[PDB]
């Protein structure tokens, strides 16, 4: 029962980003969500002297409603306000429980809360769209877990105290819990925290293991019958590496193409050749050594569409310097489709970017805007937006990343 | 003292209240400003203010007369206000009722009460002849028309009265467009007749009058370019200018105008029309039409030539689309829940980029639909499509790009969508392996392309005026021309070999265009890449032969 003054950056104003046509499936969701929000104090309807907009989505994460908003520009605007464990990566598990519903229980400041305006759209602009701004510290704004750190700290206290080696970090709306233990302790010493969060009044309604994440070599063919284009092929792919990996080499190899050959005919593997391109295999085996993240630089994730549900990614702050590679699967389950496999897999890259780093990566999408900006609810769950654009050059390293 | 609550008003922080200055104004005018004043004072809408008011606010009188504030001033240092109904309704949103009012409002702004606070920055003066005598200071304590702050904070107050009679009247729908209000219900007429008359009475103790004379519009009602029948809605007429010479401001009026037809006519084209504003200079630039212009101004002044109408929307039945090509890049489509009764046409024309294919224009063409019937209905509809699954599942598969797919259903309605040409995925085996390349020097802008193949052959023809690009393209028209019906091709330019592994069927180039011809007359191509300079195979030479 006492706010904390929260300010904008200087020669700031407030967010003003328009409102997303919905269906009327998800207006009405967004109704029935903020009228009940409205009869416990936590929203209130706001006048036209408050010019300010954040979007709103509704989602599932159920069979029940939710709704998401999109805070991204109040976010940076908000800014400043006023700490990542490296180990986080190390755990063998970590588990992520949503502890978003104890920041309503926080006013606040009164000053503020203009700026957290938001509008329940209407179909064919018949009506003024709905419009409420928050009382109570909102879900998806940075301030609110800064607030409620001091809390926080006093409810988990207890429990790390009893626990020292399992990590808590809490990144927005979430808290990620690691240990080392073995699973099933894992999971026993996950429900203990959720019983000490529900008995001090913190209710709380998925499992990584960044132990098996590595960046993922490069990877060439093994075949019984090379032809000229697999040679070419294979030119290829080792002379884009060498941008990486120094020590590549092709001059054996593409020896074996000399004069002008038909692209079907079969060129058998010479010893000297054999031997570069074994060579060249193991070189692919260890990483560079120059890099790093720098704090200050923005993540930049890049995804390429392979086929048959598979997408790789790559993520990184400068070109050719990838902190992270990755390839993400699918089992298809007679709903998978390329919408929802992107959808996925840009979250499984966040979650992953949360762990090691502590912030999001800036995405480049391979979709066509509207597309993306229509159908990405239909299968977004976590409780956070990251930043994104959309790749409109088609890529020709696609074959190199797979 | 009003019923009506008032929205408090601040001024953009740091600023203070408008002191422009009062011309003089002719001894005509300045009676018709203390006739209408004293009315208006009478009626509580201004009030005579002290000396110490610092601010002021011109005044004028034109023409019964009126009387006009520039408040310009006072609008550059108000607060922003939530803006209000930048979009307005779509007639094939509406349902259909079975009775409907029309109600304006009058002096809807004059009606609603004015931040005390604020009234003092609203000041404006009522001119003494030769500044003999001081003039008379008056300010607003209405929403003066012209201010900012006037048309959102109206209608906020306008929803707050209107919310006592919707409750007990839960049946009828209103809708507050600008001053206006449109009523309708499904009741008796009577009945219908005697809830409008109730409302007039609940407006009139909130201050808002009312038509008297019956209701003032009748059906058909020409709103917002649109005329709305009891069962058909239709845009207003169009009329589309004859001129010997267009310019560019000509042309922009032009586009958009068959660009609003383009809701209720099918078949309206604005492409060629449209590319004319490439340079877009100046409004008074005269713009040469072109023969491809002339003609589809031509087409669309024959479809315009007859009337087309539009049907209201029964959330009981589909929704159902239909997308037809015109071609030269260009579709249209219809949008319906009865087979011939269409709520909406639309069109779609956009290239996207330099080369596109039909398959990827569909695809776009059923995204703005599925963004438009959002809008509209809150829904999307069903698709028939002139598509078939295993050519669009194909194209889907082997894009790049990540795609969503609404359930639709093949329509067999020619022009149907095909895929024209599909390169190999593998080398051809006994097809001749043609080594192609180009090169240009930039400062002397001429070039050459050639090949070299596995059977020995080899050919440069020279070029003039092109580019290092234009000219890799080039080299792989060369081989399509030279080579039988299976070819591979082996390139270093990734600028090529990015364009055509696109598989676009239409393109603005025309060598593009030609090698799409060249394309679909054979039987199986493979392209291929290779790092250039690197010494491999026949790059090497066919490099050597055109750098010489
Ligand atoms: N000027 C005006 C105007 C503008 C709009 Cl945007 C709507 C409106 O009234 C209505 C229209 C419809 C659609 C069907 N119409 C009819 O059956 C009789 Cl024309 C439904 C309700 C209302 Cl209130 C009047």
């Amino acid at each position: 029962i006492e706010t904390v003054p929260v300010k904008l950056k200087p020669g700031m104003d407030g967010p003003k980003v328009k409102q997303w046509p919905l269906t009327e499936e998800k207006i009405k969701a967004l109704v029935e969500i903020c009228t009940e929000m409205e009869k416990e104090g936590k929203i209130s309807k706001i006048g036209p002297e408050n010019p300010y907009n954040t979007p709103v989505f509704a989602i599932k994460k159920s069979t029940k409603w939710r709704k998401l908003v999109d805070f991204r520009e109040l976010n940076k605007r908000t800014q400043d306000f006023w700490p990542h464990p490296a180990g986080l990566k190390k755990k063998k598990s970590v588990t992520v429980l949503d502890v978003g519903d104890a920041y309503f229980s926080v006013p606040l400041d009164e000053d503020f809360r203009k700026y957290t305006a938001f509008t329940i759209p209407s179909i064919n602009n018949e009506t003024p769209g709905i419009r409420y701004q928050y009382n109570v510290l909102p879900q998806g704004w940075k301030g609110s877990p800064a607030i409620f750190q001091s809390s926080m700290t006093k409810i988990l206290e207890p429990f790390k105290k009893q626990n020292p080696d399992i990590v808590i970090y809490q990144y927005m709306d979430d808290l990620y819990v690691g240990s080392d233990l073995e699973i099933g302790q894992h999971r026993t010493k996950i429900e203990e925290l959720r019983q000490h969060l529900l008995r001090w009044g913190l209710t709380t309604p998925y499992e990584l293991h960044p132990d098996k994440w590595t960046v993922q070599p490069i990877v060439l063919p093994e075949k019984d019958s090379w032809t000229v284009n697999d040679i070419q092929k294979l030119v290829g792919k080792l002379n884009w590496a060498s941008q990486i990996y120094p020590g590549i080499k092709v001059r054996q190899l593409s020896k074996l193409l000399r004069g002008t050959k038909a692209l079907t005919e079969v060129i058998p593997l010479t010893e000297e050749a054999e031997l570069e391109l074994a060579e060249n295999r193991e070189i692919l085996k260890e990483p560079v050594h120059g890099v790093y993240y720098d704090p200050s630089k923005d993540l930049i994730a890049e995804i390429q569409k392979q086929g048959q549900g598979q997408w790789t990614y790559q993520i990184y702050q400068e070109p050719f310097k990838n902190l992270k590679t990755g390839k993400y699967a699918r089992m298809r389950g007679a709903h998978t489709n390329d919408v929802k496999q992107l959808t996925e897999a840009v979250q499984k890259i966040t979650t992953e970017s949360i762990v090691i780093w502590g912030k999001t990566p800036k995405f480049k999408l391979p979709i066509q805007k509207e597309t993306w900006e229509t159908w990405w609810t239909e299968y977004w769950q976590a409780t956070w937006i990251p930043e994104w654009e959309f790749v409109n050059t088609p890529p020709l390293v696609k074959l190199w990343y797979q | 003292i009003s019923p009506i609550e008032t929205v408090p008003v601040k001024l953009k922080p740091g600023m203070d209240g408008p002191k422009v200055k009062q011309w003089p104004l002719t001894e005509e005018k300045i009676k018709a400003l203390v006739e209408i004043c004293t009315e208006m004072e009478k009626e509580g809408k201004i009030s005579k203010i002290g000396p110490e008011n610092p601010y002021n606010t011109p005044v004028f009188a034109i023409k019964k007369w009126r009387k006009l504030v520039d408040f310009r001033e006072l609008n550059k240092r108000t607060q922003d206000f939530w803006e209000v109904q930048l979009g307005i309704p779509h007639p094939a949103g509406l349902k259909k009722k079975k009775s409907v009012t029309v109600l304006d409002v009058g002096d809807a702004y004059f009606s609603v009460p004015l931040d005390e606070d604020f009234r003092k920055y609203t000041a404006f003066t009522i001119p003494s002849i030769n500044n003999e005598t001081p003039g008379i200071r008056y300010q607003y304590n209405v929403l003066p028309q012209g201010w900012k702050g006037s048309p959102a904070i109206f209608q906020s107050s306008m929803t707050k009265i209107l919310e006592p009679f919707a409750a007990q009247n839960p049946d009828i729908v209103i809708y507050q467009y600008m001053d206006d209000l449109y009523v309708g219900s499904d009741l008796e007429i009577g009945q219908h007749r005697t809830k409008i008359e109730e409302l007039r009475q609940h407006l009139l103790r909130w201050g808002l009058t009312t038509p008297d004379k019956k209701h003032q519009k009748e059906p058909p009602f020409l709103w917002m370019g649109y005329e709305l029948h009891p069962d058909k809605w239709t845009v207003q007429p169009i009329v589309l200018p004859e001129k010997d010479s267009w310019t560019v401001n000509d042309i922009q009026k032009l586009v958009g105008k068959l660009n609003w037809a383009s809701q209720i006519y099918p078949g309206i084209k604005v492409r060629q029309l449209s590319k004319l504003l490439r340079g877009t200079k100046a409004l008074t630039e005269v713009i040469p039409l072109t023969e491809e212009a002339e003609l589809e101004l031509a087409e669309n002044r024959e479809i315009l030539k007859e009337p087309v109408h539009g049907v209201y929307y029964d959330p009981s039945k589909d929704l159902i689309a239909e997308i037809q090509k015109q071609g030269q890049g260009q579709w249209t489509y219809q949008i319906y829940q009865e087979p011939f009764k269409n709520l909406k046409t639309g069109k779609y024309a956009r290239m996207r980029g330099a080369h596109t294919n039909d398959v990827k224009q569909l695809t776009e063409a059923v995204q703005k639909i599925t963004t438009e019937s959002i809008v509209i209905w809150g829904k999307t509809p069903k698709f028939k499509l002139p598509i078939q699954k295993e050519t669009w599942e194909t194209w889907w598969t082997e894009y790049w790009q990540a795609t969503w797919i609404p359930e639709w259903e093949f329509v067999n309605t020619p022009p149907l969508v095909k895929l024209w040409y599909q390169l190999e995925k593998e080398p051809i085996v006994g097809a001749e392996t043609f080594y192609v390349d180009g090169a240009a020097n930039r400062e002397t802008k001429l070039g050459k392309a050639g090949y070299v193949t596995n059977k020995g052959r080899q050919k440069v023809v020279p070029l003039t005026n092109t580019t290092n690009q234009k000219t890799e393209l080039q080299a792989i028209y060369l081989a399509l021309q030279d080579s039988g019906l299976e070819v591979n091709i082996v390139t270093d330019s990734q600028y090529a070999l990015g364009i055509i592994q696109a598989q676009p069927d239409k393109s603005e180039s025309e060598l593009v265009n030609q090698i799409i011809e060249q394309l679909i007359k054979k039987e199986k191509v493979y392209l291929a890449w290779v790092p250039a300079h690197k010494g491999i195979g026949g790059n090497e030479q066919v490099d050597k032969l055109v750098s010489a």
